[PDB]
RNA sequence: AUUUUAAAAUUAUUUGAAUUUUUCUUCUUAUAAUUUAAGUUGUUUCUAUACAGUACUUUCUUAACCCACUCGUCUUGAAAC
RNA sequence: CCUAUUAGCUGGUUAUUUUCGAAAGAUCUCUCAGGAUCGCUGGAGUUGAUUAAUAUAAUUUUACCAGGUAGAGAUAAUGAU
RNA sequence: AUUUCACUCAUAUUAAAUAAAAUAACUCCAAGUGGGCCAUUUUUGGUAAGCAGAACUGGCGAUGAGGGAUGCUCCUAACGC
RNA sequence: UUACCGAUACCAAGCCAUAAAAAGAAGAAAAAAUUUUUUUUUAGAAUCUUUUUAUGAGUAGAAAAUCGUGGGGU
């Protein structure tokens, strides 16, 4: 038989029963497929920083030990 | 039936009257950073990097910058939920939005005001006071300059 | 005081002006007398008229004053001429009608009834342009001229409007409309 | 209507009879809630049978109290009588329908000793 | 413990004393302001000029249309305002945004500028208050000042009179006070509306406008 | 009527009363509920809530993990509302003072050996009714294998959800839609 | 606390006083005002009248002015009409 | 089985001020009572000096005012011709 | 007898109360009397919130863009005329 | 760009209003549904149609009550006793 | 122009349920008789008790608590 082949009727209402949900907004979007080269540089930097931190910690420990 | 990538664009992407040509060479010097808000305004003089019909006019945060590209996090309302769309565009289309800069200016001014307040220790109310009701006044008008009014007859 | 008789149209002097702008610091003020049922209605009418005549809307102007005019001699009969603009279902018309009354307000009340009754013109569709007392040498309407006659006299052919107490539905004797 | 006697308020002396129980013998008066499209009772048209509802409930404080102001306790046996020696004003005995005449008499006697009211003392009398 | 109790009592007494003085001050102000307005008017009359009065700061808004057959936007606006039933009234701090909101809901409400006495009446006869931990409220009628002196102690409005004052003339602490007040569940008016269909400013009989003074009469009727 | 959400009535989404009929556990909840209400200590409330929770949300906390958590602040008492399991993967065990709902026997034994203390919840309450010098800990909650089937369905791109499959091996869910070679991927 | 009645603050004197401590003083003042006899009021009327003359005159001037303006407007309208006719 | 307290208010006392000079003027120092606080208490009949009556409670049965369409069902829609 | 064959189709599908409460869009489907999957609903649960807050909002202001429908134009372009 | 140190940005009126905003998010499991229909306003085809087809919103459906004599949708207004 | 009549909406109060919220592991009160007897109560069941406030339409559907039948162990 012939049909109500399309309607956007009530759709808005349906949507608004659980609100138009926003994205949750996370502080750290993945840098997965984004700017290469730069991001590897960043990674390297981070690693360096971590190493430095670790060294500092080690030094502190040594000091504590005497 | 016919939902191609440039449908309903007879006017969206038509360059405005006496502004054909191309994007001016100074538009390529707009500085962008990972966090800048950014309008997407499809200059259809460049056919590369043309973002979809829908994102024309819609602002978004820059999440990625490239050789001549800009990824833009733009919201799209999709039936029951807004979702983040990563619109990869050329620079010709991406324009730096101005909303954020209004806020920025205010911030700057507010800092100065705060400093001033601290200089003297005072409770300055920063927050923008919206258009409230008007206070009492006493308006001098001569009886000469008060033009009386009646409705108009029909013609 | 009688509240069954009153028609609560008053006359209001409204004065207002456009809010001053940097570009036009000292704008013109406009006034009008407006016949309205209350003060707020009067204000609204004033705003409407401003909108119609000048570029002026309630949001970009301010009312300076709304006064309320009470008739000075509310028990002296006067002959009021009124000039209206009204809208019919077919189109728009001017007309000048005259009302013998005790106050401007009363005249206007009369007028609204008459326009409603005679032309089916509802209050929305009418705009009073001016009412002024016509001294009886210039009265043009015959139903007013007659009243202005010298030693006026007439009988009382109206039927009794008995109080609801003494309106009783069963009567001993067939009342008389003649009276005297 | 509402049926005050003292502090006992009953909101509904009339029983809720099944819809149409009056029309067909096969439909017993025991309330059954009409499912079914177009029922009219379900839809609550003016002038039809009412639907029992939690609004009709009796105040939490007087609920199961009889006109006596006493909760009914059914009793089969003398031992059972004993729980209500310490509650002879709040509870009133009913002797179970199946208790024998001699036993009934005994129960009645016990009740009298306790000062506890018996609501069916007259059974087999 | 006894000592503590005594101390508490003393404190209460002090508070009461303070309140009374404040109330007196408010009373003094109210009359004075009124007098001043009159004086200003007189001056204006004398010297050709006009005195426009201060635009009215608060606005008491009574809902007219009930729950059904309402657009979504208007519903949202109502929710924001806190008018949820047919004759929920509430005070509203007249603003730009607020004005805009009102305009969106104009046909479904009446409003106007309450007047001090009316406000007082509302507070006393009809004033309930939200008493509980946030988002769990309980609509309690005021009667005692301890009810309100708890939540609004910080902001220096103990007792109903202070609240009333705040309401009348949008003070520093107006918004908070308004929030504290449970939306005014009013009767219907004892003589009746003219017609909720039509506007107040319609030349025919109606109700839904900004009946800017005459709200007070309506309130009195339907208190 | 009244234009309200859920009509007036406030939704509360979680557990209410423990559905368990474990008399000891009921007693515990009674106690800790009491403590929560009187000693409005947060800690107590939290404990009560965790006691109420279902078994998946009281996952087992491994001895190693406990040790790790205790690492920075010693002597203070780790409390764990679930079971603590032992770790063969630990070599050394420090002097640990731990409250838990359950200790697996071997874990308990290990603790004893360490010259530590296994406290039950009542004991903890007796000792530390406001949870002074305590540390609430949870085991790995979403480390459950059921949870690996949740989230975005495998089929949606970038989902790390395990499909429910009979078994592993090439024959099972490793062709069309799992490799570029057979139509598409994921 | 068990909810009891809710007392009509406006009337229930004690309740009112509890609500608003100052109220009592205000009410006393009101009572005092009510008290004073009509002779004084009558006397004051004369004083008011004396004080009012200037104000009255001003009012008259204002309303007269308004009337005049209206008249002028009417005249102008008439003139315009005449012009149109011509 | 101590927020039916506390305070407010009121009455009869007592100390000190105030400008609204006031048998309800206000606050406050102290003391007793009271209710306007701190959701109805009393008085007098009656039922009744009764063991079921014609009263009282209750079931059914009739009327009367107003209302009420055949339930179930598929259906946008069923009292459905 | 296999066989209680199969039926996307028709009919029926048995206590009470309380609580929440839809959809008749969408995509694909030898699909259009059906299904799957979203949507809307309930229950379960957790993290939260319980601090008149911040998240948040079918809302509005203040900025800031985007627009080419109503209207308007034809002695602006195109096409009429 | 990331990191760690500094110094310092309004805050109890809360970086504009307003908010029975956390009755929120999120995860899980599953139900029913996937024939719709009507009203204003915009609107396509059609001479039109209680016709066919759309948009916005609200209804009916799933919904009684008061009004419109009468009536699935109009007005008022949504329902514990 | 008043006045009136007029809903299951509104308002006040009561009662039911739901939801949430407060909050909770020791004691004489009165009357009647004539200083002592008699009369009632003299509570503390956490899915429970007390109190508060709001709310309450509903098919398909979902859930919970109840009710009942045939048999089993206690
Ligand atoms: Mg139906
Ligand atoms: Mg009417
Ligand atoms: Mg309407
Ligand atoms: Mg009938
Ligand atoms: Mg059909
Ligand atoms: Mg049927
Ligand atoms: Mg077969
Ligand atoms: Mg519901
Ligand atoms: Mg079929
Ligand atoms: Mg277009
Ligand atoms: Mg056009
Ligand atoms: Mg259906
Ligand atoms: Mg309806
Ligand atoms: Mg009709
Ligand atoms: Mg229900």
């Amino acid at each position: 038989a012939k049909s109500k082949n399309h309607t956007n009727h009530n759709q808005n209402r349906k949507a608004h029963k659980n609100g138009i949900k926003k994205p949750k907004k996370h502080k750290f979007m993945s840098r997965k497929g984004l700017d290469p080269n730069f991001f590897r540089n960043q990674k390297y930097c981070l690693k360096g920083i971590q190493k430095k931190k670790k060294e500092l910690k080690l030094k502190a420990k040594q000091e504590k030990n005497n | 039936k016919s939902r191609g990538k440039r449908s309903g664009t007879r006017y969206k992407f038509s360059k405005k009257f006496r502004k054909h040509g191309e994007c001016t060479a100074n538009k390529y010097l707009e500085k962008l950073n990972y966090g800048d808000y950014v309008d997407i305004v499809c200059d259809s003089t460049q056919q590369k990097g043309m973002p979809f019909n829908y994102y024309h006019g819609k602002t978004g945060k820059i999440f990625h910058i490239t050789k001549r590209g800009v990824g833009v996090l733009v919201n799209k309302r999709v039936k029951h939920r807004i979702e983040q769309k990563k619109v990869c565009v050329r620079i010709e289309h991406v324009r730096k939005s101005r909303c954020n800069e209004d806020f920025l200016l205010r911030k700057i001014k507010n800092a100065e005001l705060i400093k001033e307040a601290k200089l003297k220790n005072e409770h300055i109310n920063i927050k923008r006071k919206t258009e409230g009701p008007k206070p009492a006044a006493m308006i001098k008008v001569p009886p000469s300059k008060i033009i009386t009014i009646e409705p108009l007859p029909f013609y | 005081i009688d509240n069954s008789l009153n028609t609560n149209i008053h006359q209001y002097h409204i004065v207002g002006r456009a809010i001053p702008t940097a570009k036009d610091k000292n704008p013109n003020v406009y006034r009008m007398c407006i016949f309205a049922k209350n003060d707020t209605n009067a204000k609204s009418r004033f705003w409407y008229f401003m909108k119609k005549i000048n570029k002026l809307k309630k949001s970009n102007g301010e009312l300076l004053a709304c006064e309320q005019i009470k008739e000075r001699f509310p028990l002296r009969v006067k002959n009021y001429g009124v000039l209206l603009r009204y809208d019919s279902r077919t189109g728009t018309h001017n007309m000048y009608k005259e009302f013998r009354d005790t106050t401007k307000e009363g005249a206007i009340a009369q007028l609204y009834s008459e326009m409603a009754g005679r032309h089916r013109a509802r209050a929305s569709s009418i705009n009073i342009i001016r009412i002024s007392e016509i001294s009886s040498s210039l009265v043009r309407r015959p139903h007013i001229k007659q009243l202005l006659k010298r030693r006026l006299r007439f009988p009382a052919l109206h039927l009794p409007t008995l109080q609801k107490e003494y309106r009783k539905k069963f009567a001993s004797k067939r009342p008389s409309t003649y009276r005297m | 209507a509402v049926k005050k006697v003292g502090k006992i308020i009953k909101k509904r002396t009339k029983k809720f009879t099944r819809f149409q129980s009056n029309r067909f013998m096969r439909v017993k008066p025991a309330w059954r809630k009409p499912r079914g499209i177009d029922c009219r009772v379900r839809r609550r048209y003016k002038g039809t049978n009412l639907m029992p509802s939690i609004g009709y409930g009796s105040n939490k404080k007087t609920k199961f109290l009889l006109p006596n102001n006493k909760y009914k306790y059914v009793v089969k046996n003398v031992k059972e009588m004993e729980p209500l020696i310490m509650n002879h004003t709040k509870y009133c005995v009913q002797i179970a329908h199946n208790v024998s005449s001699k036993k009934r008499k005994q129960i009645i006697e016990r009740a009298k000793q306790m000062n506890v009211s018996v609501i069916n003392a007259k059974a087999r009398l | 413990a006894a000592k503590k109790i005594k101390t508490l009592k003393l404190i209460n007494k002090k508070k009461r004393n303070d309140l009374r003085q404040r109330t007196l001050r408010y009373e003094e102000e109210y009359e004075s302001e009124r007098k001043k307005i009159i004086e200003l008017k007189r001056e204006a009359r004398k010297n050709n000029c006009f005195y426009r009065e201060a635009e009215k700061k608060v606005v008491f808004v009574i809902r007219l249309k009930g729950v059904n057959k309402l657009p979504p936007k208007v519903r949202s606006v109502f929710r924001l305002l806190r008018l949820l039933q047919v004759h929920n009234g509430v005070f509203v701090k007249v603003n730009k945004a607020t004005k805009e909101m009102l305009k969106i809901v104009e046909p479904y409400v009446t409003y106007g500028y309450p007047t001090l006495s009316t406000v007082r009446k509302l507070l006393y006869k009809r004033g309930y208050v939200r008493v509980g931990k946030v988002r769990r409220y309980a609509r309690k009628k005021i009667q005692d000042n301890a009810d309100i002196s708890k939540h609004l102690g910080k902001y220096n409005v103990h007792g109903i009179e202070d609240m009333v004052y705040q309401l009348y003339t949008c003070g520093p602490v107006f918004k908070k006070v308004n929030n504290f007040l449970w939306a005014f569940k009013l009767k219907p008016p004892r003589k009746g509306f003219k017609a909720k269909r039509h506007a107040f400013n319609e030349p025919r009989p109606g109700d839904w406008g900004n009946r800017e003074a005459h709200i007070n009469e309506l309130i009195n009727r339907m208190i | 009527g009244i234009a309200l959400k859920n009509v007036g009535r406030i939704k509360k989404h979680g557990r209410k009363h423990l559905v368990s009929k474990n008399p000891y556990l009921r007693l515990l909840v009674k106690l800790y509920n009491f403590l929560a209400r009187r000693t409005n200590a947060n800690f107590n409330k939290i404990i009560a809530k965790r006691l109420i929770m279902p078994k998946r949300y009281r996952p087992p906390l491994s001895l190693s993990k406990l040790q790790y958590h205790m690492a920075n602040h010693p002597n203070d008492i780790a409390v764990v509302v679930g079971s603590i399991t032992d770790d063969k993967r630990l070599f050394s065990l420090k002097q640990l003072k731990v409250c838990a709902l359950r200790f697996t026997e071997t874990a308990r034994k290990r603790i004893e050996d360490a010259g530590g203390e296994c406290l039950t919840f009542d004991q903890l309450a007796l000792k530390y009714p406001t949870g002074k010098k305590c540390v609430l800990l949870r085991g790995p909650t979403k480390a459950r294998t059921a949870e690996k089937h949740f989230g975005k369905a495998p089929g949606k791109p970038k989902s790390k959800a395990r499909p429910y499959v009979r078994s592993k091996g090439r024959k099972f869910e490793k062709a069309r839609g799992r490799r570029k070679s057979r139509a598409y991927k994921k | 606390k068990k909810r009891l009645q809710n007392k009509n603050s406006l009337t229930n004197f004690a309740v009112r006083c509890r609500l608003n401590p100052a109220y009592k003083l205000l009410r006393s003042l009101a009572v005092l005002r009510m008290r004073k006899s009509i002779l004084e009021k009558s006397k004051n009327k004369k004083e008011k009248r004396v004080q009012k003359q200037i104000q009255k005159k001003e009012l008259q001037k204002i309303n007269h002015d308004y009337y005049k303006g209206v008249a002028k407007a009417v005249k102008k309208k008439k003139k315009r009409e005449e012009k149109k006719a011509k």
